[PDB]
């Protein structure tokens, strides 16, 4: 679940950290570029991120492991609102996404709904 | 079996509400209330006091079908045999959607056919003391802890067959220690009550869940000061616009289960802000004997508040504080079962002694490694701790029970008091616990 | 300084460094593009700009 | 700090009231030490946790 910290916020991208080898390399496969983070804001608050960039290097003895997002939204509460404009600061933990706010994104009505896929 | 003195005390309750909300509707100049008075306690030192009367009706009738309100004219019989000095200015209340509105003809005739009663629970309740039988045998049948059939059927026999008769001035509680005037069902005026109070500027649903709450508990809370001169009122618009100042001033202590859930979520969704910023000092102050199982759970709370509030190594650069109100040993075995725990604290204290310099010491952290000092501090109720907090003022102060706030200076601090049962309620508060 | 100091103006920008980590917590609802910033210019007058960008970050 | 990493250990032939007592005007003259007692009760992990140090600040635990 926990995966990193934010290094450098600003309102086109987020860059994050990621803590080590291990974490990196077991959830390699959900930090692909287009996938979803979210990073918390506060308490009680997330930002919804969508990965862009990844850039892991070692050169000499040196181990970096960024990625880049950009904000979508913020989960406030029980609730999604969309926006670009809450800015989480630095050293603040990134939580990967699990199904049920994935399922509470695209909700929407009870009868309007249209399953595509 | 529910003890009937819940019963009783959650009937007086619905009327102390009732009377409350008529008074708060009539409230237009100079009304000067004294809205209930009596909590079933020992000292009534200052009467202030309306009445403890009661509000029952059932589903729909045009007369009252029988023994309807003969419950409630016994208690108040019941109660004005040991009720002297100021009078007690006594009433009913109740329903009806087909029935005259005012006082109804009760002058001598319907107390003493009332009287006549012939229900074994009012004969062992009420009829008993009021009328005390004229026989050795019915006096110890009726302090008997377990009575039979044989000798309910004899008692019953002896009230329905000898004239008993008592003491108490019936006539003068009549002319004066009673009113029957059979108004309206105050649920269906809850949408009226709205309307009347949505005059003013104010908002749809905050109304429904800040104003009227604190309006109510404002004015109820009228006659349980101590002095008895606090009563005086006029121009009873000024005094509404200044409870307008006053609900959006507290906002808090609303009594029954509008809409909140549960046992008490009561407050909350007003509690998330300065919940959600990670540099602020929250003040505990807690009352031990006013939370159930708080030897056994406030460890648990503890590590549950700090292990989302004090997380962070950069952010959350602010420590805990919770001053207990105990003495100032019993911080041994709390210290104790923090250690056992693997809880960093610090108290104060060593042994008896308090240190100035040892509580107000900011904990030197680590930021490569994950290392504070100490997560929280927990000290006791005492004067040089006090000093201290006034010292350095914190941005939110928590009362959790009735613990005085004296001593504490104000200047810039939310005092936000929270009434709870339990540690899930208080959990349930703090953002900590989704459901109950 | 109740939001923060100016460390470099220019007649197309200037450049504005916030105090504390509190303080833009404290007021970052208010610290968003396209609102509204004081600057002192000397003793009596003020310099009223809006925001255009925002840089968080550690040094 | 830097050079003399060790803590000494100092063991009385005294009772635990005495050693509270101690402490107490340890932390009077701006000592720190650890007796590894919470009230009566003797704690292994508090007695031989190795002390922190912040070169920087020039400051060790105890």
């Amino acid at each position: 679940m926990k995966i990193g910290s934010v290094i450098e916020s600003s309102p086109h991208s987020i860059l994050v950290k990621i803590d080590t080898l291990k974490i990196f390399e077991k959830a390699k496969s959900a930090l692909q570029i287009g996938k979803y983070l979210k990073i918390q804001e506060g308490n009680h608050n997330f930002v919804l991120c969508v990965i862009q960039n990844i850039k892991i290097s070692t050169d000499k003895d040196e181990d970096i492991f960024i990625l880049t997002v950009q904000p979508v939204g913020i989960f406030k509460g029980e609730e999604f609102f969309q926006g670009n404009s809450m800015l989480p600061s630095p050293t603040e933990p990134v939580f990967l996404v699990e199904d049920d706010i994935l399922n509470k994104i695209f909700s929407n009505e009870k009868t309007k709904i249209f399953h595509l896929g | 079996m529910m003890s009937r003195e819940a019963d009783h005390t959650i009937k007086g309750f619905l009327y102390q509400f009732n009377k409350t909300l008529n008074s708060i509707l009539s409230s237009t100049d100079q009304d000067e209330i004294q809205i209930e008075g009596i909590i079933e306690d020992i000292d009534i030192k200052n009467s202030n006091i309306t009445n403890a009367i009661q509000c029952k009706y059932h589903e729909s009738k045009v007369r009252h079908n029988l023994s309807d309100i003969y419950k409630p004219i016994l208690q108040m019989l019941l109660h004005f045999l040991e009720n002297d000095s100021l009078n007690i200015k006594y009433a009913l209340y109740a329903y009806f959607p087909n029935e005259q509105v005012g006082v109804k003809e009760v002058t001598k005739s319907q107390i003493e056919e009332i009287l006549s009663s012939s229900n074994f629970d009012y004969i062992s309740k009420y009829i008993s003391k009021i009328k005390p039988p004229k026989e050795q045998i019915i006096k110890e049948l009726l302090g008997k802890t377990s009575k039979t059939t044989e000798d309910k059927t004899r008692i019953k026999k002896y009230y329905e067959t000898s004239k008993l008769e008592t003491i108490v001035d019936i006539d003068k509680f009549l002319r004066d220690h009673f009113v029957f005037e059979i108004g309206l069902s105050y649920e269906e005026l809850m949408n009226e009550t709205k309307n009347l109070l949505m005059k003013e500027g104010f908002s749809l649903e905050d109304v429904k869940d800040l104003f009227y709450p604190n309006s109510i508990q404002y004015i109820a809370e009228l006659s349980i000061l101590p002095e008895a001169e606090k009563r005086i009122s006029s121009k009873n618009k000024l005094i509404d616009y200044l409870k307008g100042n006053k609900k959006t001033a507290m906002s808090r202590w609303t009594s029954e289960v509008l809409t909140r859930k549960q046992l008490l979520k009561v407050r909350k969704n007003q509690l998330v802000p300065s919940l959600n910023i990670n540099s602020r000092s929250r003040y505990f102050i807690i009352d031990p004997d006013t939370i159930d199982n708080f030897d056994d759970e406030f460890i648990l709370f503890v590590k549950d508040y700090l292990d989302k509030y004090n997380s962070k190594i950069k952010l959350h650069t602010e420590t805990p504080c919770f001053i207990l109100k105990t003495d100032v040993n019993n911080l041994s075995e709390y210290h104790k079962r923090f250690v056992s725990r693997n809880i960093q604290i610090i108290t104060g204290y060593i042994g008896d002694t308090f240190y100035f310099k040892e509580f107000n010491k900011e904990p030197k952290r680590i930021i490569k490694d994950n290392w504070v000092e100490f997560k929280a501090r927990i000290s006791c109720n005492s004067d040089e701790v006090i000093k201290c907090i006034n010292y350095k003022k914190c941005d939110d102060l928590y009362i959790v029970g009735g613990v005085d706030v004296s001593l504490l200076d104000t200047a810039d601090v939310n005092i936000e008091n929270l009434e709870i049962n339990n540690f899930r309620e208080l959990k349930y508060l703090l953002s900590m616990l989704k459901e109950i």
